[PDB]
């Protein structure tokens, strides 16, 4: 598909939008140039959704309690409002992690206060504060608690940072009051930002003047991995074997405790940078410490990533980065010598949250496939920097693209497979198009690291190559 | 590591040595986790009588509810009309998990928008972003009608849907005769279903309220049918099958059986099938209106007593033998066709399997859980089975329900151990269920975990799940089940004495020990 | 209808080239025949397909797995006059009685019905050295009359 | 001992510590059973690959068949007739265990009688059991007509099913022209499908041999259908409900499907509805003959061409995605009827299930078991889903059979490991699943044991049984499934991939150790 080609699309497509709508949506969408550095000049980004349009995106709450709180295991998160948000995000994120569910670890669980006809009327910062003291004697080994608000908290001058300061205080332990109400921002990138900060302010700097941890020369911090279908565990390993020691995890099968020693640390190794940049500068100011960003997506990437890491340390790290490139060397082959075949000049089109619509393209190439679209769901200009890069040319682009768009560009560009999130899975399988949830893996991963790659494409492969495909057509038809 | 030939996911991935010693160093190194031995010790605690007590006592806090917000159910009932995009008013972030959710029950996709209103919205409402709105709408999916819900901030800011909607078709956003019905569907409020009887009831008057005057109750000798919030494909089906095998002419009120069950052809139909604006117009003229699930029903009844003047029965949802029959009776006596041998047969049948297989269901304890009606059909067939329903639980139920159904119960020896529970969660429930311990739960996916805890406290105290509810996501194609009618009383009695020797048959598996009971033939 | 004949007798005396003129001439007249080599030396075909050693059952066998691994396809062939011919295949020295890759290659034919077939004749040529029941089974299991 | 309040039966009584005690005394005192220890040798051994290499050089004994004698189908293909009475001419002995085998598998009344040979009998035939027989069968259960069919006994001795069922009537025993048809049935040949067979066989020539006359094809715009030996009472339904809703007529040859299902309303039905005998008489003026199990009806399609001089096709049973496809087509070449938008559409569903849950059914090696048309058809449709059916075992099979299964094998990527057997039992199929170890086994009941056997091996090396064929006696209805046309892909694929899930499930719950893999959503 040509560059003239493709815009012209863009605009055939933008045919049937309203006027002002037909004008905002006309800047959320681009060809590709690998040569721009600056993407403000061709596609903006982070902007208000146009209403009735269909968008994928969510809210603070999601990018808030089920991106970035509900994962740490020790702590209880309340989802304080009505029952709603508490019960869909229910488990619908796979961030694993190790423990006894129930008992010491919460994360398959729905603690909400369930508000009604009078909590909205005459507040529920009593119920609230009540509620606590149920949950402390019901989860005692719960190291911690959020309070993750809904929708009708802010609107209704509820004031949950005091009930923390004072039941926490009154309790010996920490409680952290997240403003995420669903109407501020409009993604769940506010959400992330708002998540950091509560972070900060109520976790982070908590043993500053405790220093009993015994660190060491090489000690890291894996900064934005969700440990998604196990992701993270696949990451940590590599990072060990090479020498490393990871302190912590966020908040992949992460501790509050993992996340205090954070601190302690040599280097910040950060993967969703989108999700995790907010308390990595601030790490650097408030403790000096060095954040990188990494991407463990098909050998080559995670190779590249592996050295340039190990290029942080001395000697005896960056020997060992070879020896585990080493080891794993005839693993990925001999994974690439039985698929790469399989998937050879197959294009793909993806769409997903603020991250992965990048970090995985390295992959697909490994597979010698090859991406003829992209795009976010609710990125910032400054992922998209690093986006034009890995794009090829004259490829496609689209921000916070809307049902109907997506739905149109696949029909004209007819991908060979489309990689995107649950509420598309459906869509395009009735039109025949194989497709892979690259939110959650599809229910399987891991994908990041060595061990990861193998299924990575053992799955595309599955999918792509299926029989199924080959049956919608009927013989009579 | 893997071996390309025999590639290991997630599972059994992690249980390879390394893994095991890599996770090992990263607990006991930065966890900071309580010994075992507590976690062993509160834990067994939880599983105790007197863990259930302080439990029974919670006021403010709600651990894994049973029950979703009215929306939910608006955009669902919304979904059984004709080319009808369900149209959110309210943050966005809400319609992204509805969707979101059906998907995950119906593998199938679920269409719907929201007017993505936001904190600049919060002081002025939105009578912007509802302008905006329905025209983009309106002019992207190219629908016929948009049935208008509201979300938590909606409401608690408080818009008016009326007047905004009013507006927009003043200011020319959207034609003037463009149906637009709505609803106020605050989350909280009563359940998911709820939603779903507002909507529904919002759009019965979008189409009749204004313009009774030409209707004549029984006009058009039909029967009306609201199958209120339905998540089973097969029972909207057997229930046309049913009546269609009767010579009864119905019209299904909000028929969501073919948008939720588009083939897999090569192209993408966002609509299909349901029920036709016409439909609901004449409606009015139909002989009568039944209510499938009148449990959640309430606010429709009442405008369709009040306004249509149908005298609506008194009947239960159709579910096991006994009400199924009531169903078909009050039917015939309405339309005024007898009840066909086909059914006759069908029923017959019924009886048959009952019998076939009474002596495996006799005396067996189940705690069961879902929505009001569906779990009163549910309590009412175990007891026509000689099941003794001990843990009836129903988190969105009301005192006026709970009094319905120990009637029921009280009228059957079956019942002398059951215990009917309103507002109480699933963690509730996962106490009542090691204290006094049932043979199996009936009830949604969120239970697969309860299983899992009985289990940690031991095999002889594990109660295996028996999914049959909303939502199921641990299972695929359960929702083209059916519980309805008599077809459905059938797959529930399978579903139901196979889980039961489907077990058996594992506490009898063991090799010289317990295999000794372990017959070809049961 | 269908004769089931064997021929046999000691070896080196051109045993195996009568029979094979034999079935030939028996060709002419307008009989279909098959041929089944029971002669451990297993060069009871040569002279009706030309080759220089037709493949035994005993190694293609081996070259599938256990017996039904392969199909008369490759192991039944037809040479002048239409005429069928497999040949049994060697014991394998030391281990293995002969007669044991006779039967197994007669059950096989038998299974894959290479009998059932308007044959009129099926000759057995069976060397008849150290008549033992090794070459005896042809006889034994009653296959040759 | 038994507390009035909790009575526990066979099992979990014998656990009890004095029962446990009691049989310890009983093994060690008087059974003089051999070590432990060696037990536990002795079984390792044949779970091995060289106990495998002697298992099959068995010749003459056979473990654990997997087929029945021809008289089993002999009976249930006379049971698919209108008032019918399955007779069986030989000892009575057999009668009782085919009654008594059915019954298990249907739950339901099997009527069928016997002309009670004896010894008195093995030297002068039962030329006069046949008299007094038919005359007392047909006078105490009123029948309309009466199939004969015979047991080991009755061939060996060799009786003349004809002379005999000729005198009876020259003699006059039975009216001249009380339909008396008849085949002979010899235990010792083909399986239980054979007599099938044979039987029908024998009622279309007793129906239109003696009058080709005035028969002319096409005459009734009818298409023929034999079901051939068939257990799933669903089958036999889907098969009338497809046709009839594409607008062929059809005449259902052997319609078992209501005297296998009659109702409990009271009153015992010894005979419903079933192929009338005028059906049959005009059989021949069918359009044409389709076979749905063709493997096991060559002695009628023969009679069938060679006869009736119908034109019968090459169809292979209809079950999976593509085979029903090309069973529907042809069926309309046939009639002329065009292939309805419903099931354009049941079909195109079929299909999104298939794409909805492959990912979990993908790779997965089954190992399954049955008769010649069922396992082909189960092995044309694991592989249209992407499974790699592993070890194909079918004891009463045959080489043709075999070769045509190598051949769908071979046109898929997903046969690469697969093997057929035939002639093999099931305690062959034991160690195919020790060795080359699959992830389920698809098979009848008798396969519950394979189960325990792999377990008692270990929790890694269980294979768990999925009940699909017969007979079925440890599962209640499941006789009322459906395994032919879209209809029953479904049911297939849903037992499957929750089968699947099922067990992962089970994997995957242990507290704190493979629990994080226990995914709400799958
Ligand atoms: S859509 Fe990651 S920026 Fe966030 S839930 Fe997923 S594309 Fe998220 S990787 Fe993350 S683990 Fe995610 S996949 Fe950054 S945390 S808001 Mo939807
Ligand atoms: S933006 Fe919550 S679902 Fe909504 S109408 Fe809600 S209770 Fe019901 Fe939406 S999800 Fe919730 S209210 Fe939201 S914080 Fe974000
Ligand atoms: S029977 Fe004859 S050929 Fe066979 S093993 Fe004995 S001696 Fe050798
Ligand atoms: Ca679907
Ligand atoms: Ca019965």
């Amino acid at each position: 598909m040509s560059r003239e080609e493709v815009e012209s699309l863009i605009q055939e497509v933008l045919e049937v939008y309203p006027e002002k709508a037909r004008k905002d949506r006309n800047k959320h969408l681009a060809v590709n140039d690998p040569a721009v550095t600056q993407s403000k000049k061709c596609i903006i980004s982070n902007k208000k959704s146009q209403p009735g349009l269909m968008t994928i995106r969510g809210c603070a709450y999601a990018g808030s309690k089920g991106v970035v709180w509900g994962p740490i295991k020790d702590m209880i998160h309340i989802s304080h409002g009505p029952v709603g948000c508490g019960q869909y995000s229910r488990a619908g994120r796979r961030n694993y992690y190790i423990g006894t569910t129930g008992v010491n670890a919460f994360v398959t669980m729905n603690f909400t206060s369930d508000f009604q006809e009078k909590d909205i009327v005459f507040g529920g910062d009593k119920k609230l504060a009540k509620l606590i003291d149920e949950v402390e004697t019901l989860f005692p080994l719960n190291k911690g608690i959020s309070v993750q608000s809904e929708c009708p908290i802010g609107l209704i001058g509820d004031d949950i940072e005091s009930v923390s300061k004072v039941k926490g205080a009154e309790l010996s332990k920490t409680i952290v009051p997240v403003r995420c109400e669903g109407f501020r921002g409009v993604s769940q990138s506010l959400g992330h930002h708002i998540a950091n900060d509560a972070v900060r302010d109520w976790v982070l700097g908590k043993r500053d003047e405790d220093t009993t941890f015994a660190s060491t020369p090489y000690d890291v911090a894996i900064i934005g991995d969700y440990n998604i279908g196990g992701d993270a565990w696949s990451s940590r390993i590599l990072l060990e074997e090479m020498g490393l020691r990871c302190v912590a995890q966020w908040s992949g099968d992460g501790s509050i405790s993992e996340i205090e020693l954070t601190p302690k640390v040599k280097l910040n190794l950060v993967h969703c940078y989108r999700s995790m940049n907010y308390i990595s500068r601030h790490m650097e100011e408030k403790y000096g410490i060095p954040w990188m960003e990494y991407n463990f997506f098909g050998p080559t990437k995670t190779i590249e990533s592996l050295r340039a890491i190990a290029a942080k340390f001395d000697e005896s790290i960056q020997k060992k980065c070879e020896e585990v490139i080493a080891k794993y060397k005839p693993e990925w082959e001999a994974v690439v010598a039985k698929y790469r075949p399989r998937l050879e000049g197959k294009r793909v089109m993806l769409y997903i949250g603020g991250l992965r619509p990048r970090h995985v393209i390295g992959a697909y190439e490994d597979l010698g496939m090859e991406v003829v679209g992209t795009g976010y769901e609710f990125a910032h200009n400054d992922d998209y920097d690093r986006t034009m890069k890995e794009m090829g040319d004259s490829t496609l682009l689209y921000d916070d693209v809307t049902g109907y768009e997506f739905e149109e560009f696949v029909k004209r560009i007819k991908p060979d497979l489309i990689g995107s999130g649950i509420k598309e899975k459906f869509i395009f399988q009735k039109m025949g198009i194989p497709f892979r949830e690259m939110h959650s893996w599809d229910y399987s991963g891991p994908y990041h690291g060595f061990d990861g790659f193998a299924i990575f494409a053992r799955d595309m492969d599955m999918t792509l190559n299926n029989p199924c495909w080959k049956k919608l057509q009927a013989p009579w038809e | 590591s893997q071996q390309v030939d025999k590639i290991k996911a997630s599972y059994p991935l992690f249980l390879d040595q390394d893994y095991k010693d890599m996770l090992a160093k990263k607990r006991d190194g930065f966890e900071e986790k309580y010994p075992q031995d507590k976690i062993d010790e509160v834990f067994q605690w939880t599983t105790t009588k007197e863990y259930q007590e302080l439990n029974f006592q919670r006021e403010a806090l709600t651990v894994n509810p049973a029950k979703a917000c009215q929306p939910l159910g608006a955009v669902l009932c919304a979904l059984g009309f004709e080319k009808t995009m369900p149209y959110v008013h309210g943050s966005q972030g809400c319609v992204a998990y509805f969707r979101s959710y059906f998907n995950r029950h119906f593998r199938e996709p679920v269409s719907c928008v929201s007017d993505s209103m936001t904190e600049d919205a919060a002081v002025f409402g939105g009578q912007q972003n509802m302008k905006d709105g329905l025209q983009n709408c309106k002019a992207t999916y190219k629908p016929d009608m948009i049935a208008v819900s509201t979300t938590c901030m909606a409401e608690v800011i408080g818009d008016d849907l009326n007047a905004f909607i009013n507006n927009s078709k003043k200011e020319g956003f959207i034609p003037d005769e463009f149906p637009v019905p709505f609803a106020h569907t605050p989350s909280f409020v009563g359940s998911h279903v709820t939603g779903w009887d507002n909507m529904f009831e919002g759009i019965a008057r979008y189409f009749t309220l204004k313009s009774m005057d030409d209707k004549v109750v029984g006009s058009n000798k039909k029967i009306n049918i609201v199958p209120g919030f339905e998540t089973y494909l097969g029972n909207f089906r057997v229930i046309k099958r049913m009546l269609s095998e009767m010579g009864v002419g119905y019209s299904l009120l909000s028929d969501p059986e073919e948008v939720l069950d588009t083939p897999a052809d090569g192209q993408f139909r966002m609509y299909a099938g349901g029920t036709t604006q016409e439909e609901m117009k004449d409606a009015p003229n139909a002989l009568n209106t039944v209510l499938l699930q009148p449990w959640h029903l309430e606010k429709t009844k009442k405008f369709v007593e009040g306004t249509w003047k149908h005298e609506v029965p008194k009947l239960n949802i159709p579910m096991g033998l006994d009400w199924t029959d009531e169903f078909l009776m009050k039917v015939s006596e309405i339309s005024g066709q007898p009840i066909p041998a086909s059914l006759t047969k069908e029923r017959g049948r019924l009886v048959d399997m009952m019998t076939d297989s009474h002596t495996w269901l006799h005396g067996k304890r189940f705690a069961l859980w879902g929505d009001p009606d569906f779990v009163m059909g549910l309590v009412k067939f175990l007891l026509e089975l000689g099941c003794e329903p001990v843990h009836i639980l129903c988190h969105n139920g009301n005192k006026r329900w709970k009094k319905a159904v120990d009637a029921i119960l009280a009228a059957s020896p079956y019942g002398k151990n059951a215990t009917v529970y309103i507002g109480k969660d699933l963690w509730h429930l996962r106490s009542l269920v090691f204290t006094d311990k049932p043979d199996f739960m009936i009830g949604n996916s969120y239970g697969k975990f309860i299983q899992r805890d009985t289990l940690h406290k031991g095999k002889e105290f594990e109660v295996p799940l028996i999914r049959i509810g909303f939502p199921i996501f641990d299972r695929h194609h359960l929702h083209r089940s059916t519980t309805l009618g008599y077809e459905g009383a059938m797959q529930i009695l399978t579903t139901l004495v196979n889980s039961i020797l489907e077990r058996l048959d594992e506490e009898t598996r063991g090799m010289q020990a317990t295999d000794y009971n372990h017959d070809l033939v049961r | 209808a269908m004769r089931q004949c064997a021929i046999y007798g000691k070896g080196g005396i051109g045993k195996s080239t009568t029979t094979q003129n034999l079935v030939a001439a028996l060709a002419e007249m307008g009989k279909k025949v098959m041929i089944v080599g029971c002669d451990p030396k297993a060069d009871s075909t040569r002279l009706i397909l030309h080759s220089k050693a037709q493949n035994t059952i005993m190694e293609m066998a081996a070259e599938a797995g256990t017996v039904e691994d392969l199909e008369l396809e490759d192991v039944l062939k037809a040479g002048y006059g239409g005429v069928k011919c497999v040949e049994s295949g060697g014991p394998e020295p030391g281990v293995g009685c002969a007669g044991r890759g006779v039967i197994t290659a007669i059950n096989f034919l038998e299974e894959e019905g290479a009998y059932e077939d308007d044959l009129d004749f099926v000759f057995y040529d069976v060397l008849g050295d150290v008549v033992c029941g090794g070459f005896a089974m042809p006889i034994r299991e009653n296959k040759a009359q």
